């Protein structure tokens, strides 16, 4: 039921065009562009709906993945055949958070699962590395293919006949791991400097280079315990990225 | 209990202060205006502060220059064995305890640790510094730094203190040629600059003339 109102909400948002609004013409040039990210200041957000920025501020994933399935509405009514190409849209975010503009010193648990904005320098960089989707096979023996999705590696049939793995048919994703360092002009003195870690994804990934100060907004999330039987009851946090900007 | 009593006893004597002049370094022949320096040093004054503005010490810090051949580590030594807070230590090189803090692994506990150098651990104490004329840049600077501000600070690994280096300092030195020459000043005759010198409050000067009385007494001793 919240999720469907939350849906509700987001959708009424981007109905503007009688209302003087400019997004309609934001998505006409996303489409136009082949782009599909969309940017929306959070705070025309909150001059529309306060309850709902509050609600997306205090809980990330959720209204997130709820904007996303709205946006995808919007752009099938608009044109569904340019929402054929890709499975999903995603967000960016934009404008003043006030309390939740957080520098590396002063992150802390109280932020977890929510949207921060940090500003800091690029120190260490990553590799572009794909990360798989979807895959398709192949059985020479029997002339069939299967079809498996990720969110194991299968390699033989039923009766144990081969699997011939088709590479094009796949589908992968660019992925990419960056490091923020807080800039020294704003570091105490003689204090050693906090490092955070953000991981880059999709069309996000090629737009940072080290030695660069950048501004990142993004959730704040953990990392669960890796399998055992025994935990040390620490995890390790690692923002998710949906928007970087050069300052 | 017993013992108060003694040292007063003593110090009613008339002579006590030359029985203390003549008791420094018994193994050591002459050298009276030294060990009486010396022993002025070892009792030392009293520091004073009006207030919290204007700071006066009172430790005696003692220099002696001197030909080679005199036995100048010989008193160093002696003071070592008597100061019960003593820290030896020479500018050559390979000492045991360093003149310099720094923040290091420790090779023999392999844990992190800060060491303060021979002026830190000295607090309230005695520092006595052999071959003063071959010492670098760093030591320098930090003996220039714990004689006028009598402190030193520390600014390494994320690390700022300001640590107490209240010590006598007691240093012992050669002149530049090899020899002394009444010629010329104290000052041209030792490597140490003018503000270093101005720091100590007695400045020895022990020459090897050839006086074969004396020489036949110190060769027979
Ligand atoms: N007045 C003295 N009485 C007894 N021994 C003496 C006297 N003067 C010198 N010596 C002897 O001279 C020797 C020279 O060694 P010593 O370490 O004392 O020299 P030093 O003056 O420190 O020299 P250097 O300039 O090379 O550092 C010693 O064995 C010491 O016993
Ligand atoms: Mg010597």
């Amino acid at each position: 039921v919240e999720l469907r109102e939350a849906q509700r909400d987001y959708l009424d948002f981007l109905d503007d065009e009688e209302d003087q609004g400019i997004y309609q013409s934001k998505v006409r040039e996303l489409i136009s562009d082949n782009q599909y990210r969309l940017i929306v200041n959070v705070n025309d957000l909150r001059r529309k709906n306060e309850k709902r920025a509050n609600r997306l501020l205090n809980n990330a994933f959720e209204e997130l993945v709820a904007f996303q399935r709205a946006l995808k509405d919007f752009v099938a009514s608009i044109d569904a055949t340019y929402a054929k190409q890709y499975e999903e849209f995603y967000v960016g975010l934009e404008g003043s958070f006030g309390s939740k503009h957080v520098s590396p010193r002063t992150l802390t648990s109280c932020f977890l699962s929510c949207v921060v904005c940090v500003e800091g320098i690029v120190t260490k960089c990553s590799l572009v590395r794909p990360k798989v989707v979807r895959s398709v096979h192949y059985c020479p023996a029997t002339k069939k293919t299967i079809e498996r999705r990720y969110s194991v590696y299968p390699t033989k049939d039923e009766e144990n006949n081969p699997l011939e793995t088709e590479y094009g048919l796949s589908v992968y994703k660019d992925h990419q791991t960056i490091t923020i360092q807080e800039m020294p002009e704003k570091a105490p003195a003689g204090q050693l400097p906090r490092s955070v870690d953000v991981i880059l994804d999709d069309d996000l990934v090629d737009k940072a280079k080290p030695g660069d100060r950048v501004q990142v907004v993004g959730t704040y999330r953990c990392l669960p315990g890796k399998k055992g039987g025994y935990t040390s009851g620490t995890f390790r946090t690692v923002l998710i990225a949906c928007n970087v900007k050069q300052m | 209990d017993e013992d108060v009593k003694m040292i007063t006893s003593l110090s009613k004597d008339q002579q006590i202060g030359e029985k203390i002049f003549a008791s420094i370094a018994p193994s050591i022949y002459g050298h009276e205006d030294i060990k009486r320096g010396l022993a002025l040093a070892l009792f030392g004054g009293e520091p004073k502060n009006p207030g919290g503005k204007h700071k006066v010490r009172g430790d005696i810090n003692v220099l002696l220059c001197g030909d080679p051949g005199t036995a100048k580590s010989q008193f160093l030594k002696y003071i070592e064995k008597v100061s019960s807070r003593a820290i030896f230590t020479t500018g050559q090189g390979a000492s045991a305890v360093g003149l310099t803090a720094y923040v290091q692994r420790h090779p023999v506990s392999r844990e992190w640790t800060l060491e303060a150098g021979a002026l830190v651990l000295a607090d309230r104490g005695v520092c006595l510094i052999d071959e003063f004329d071959k010492m670098n840049d760093q030591d320098r600077t930090s003996i220039h730094e714990a004689m006028e501000q009598q402190s030193i600070s520390i600014s390494k690994a994320g690390i700022v203190t300001s640590l107490q280096a209240r010590c006598t300092v007691i240093a012992a030195a050669n002149p530049i040629g090899g020899r002394y020459d009444p010629s010329l000043t104290f000052s041209e005759n030792v490597d140490l600059t003018e503000p270093i010198i101005s720091r100590f409050d007695i400045l020895c000067v022990v020459r090897d003339t050839v006086d074969p009385v004396q020489d036949e007494m110190l060769a027979r001793f």
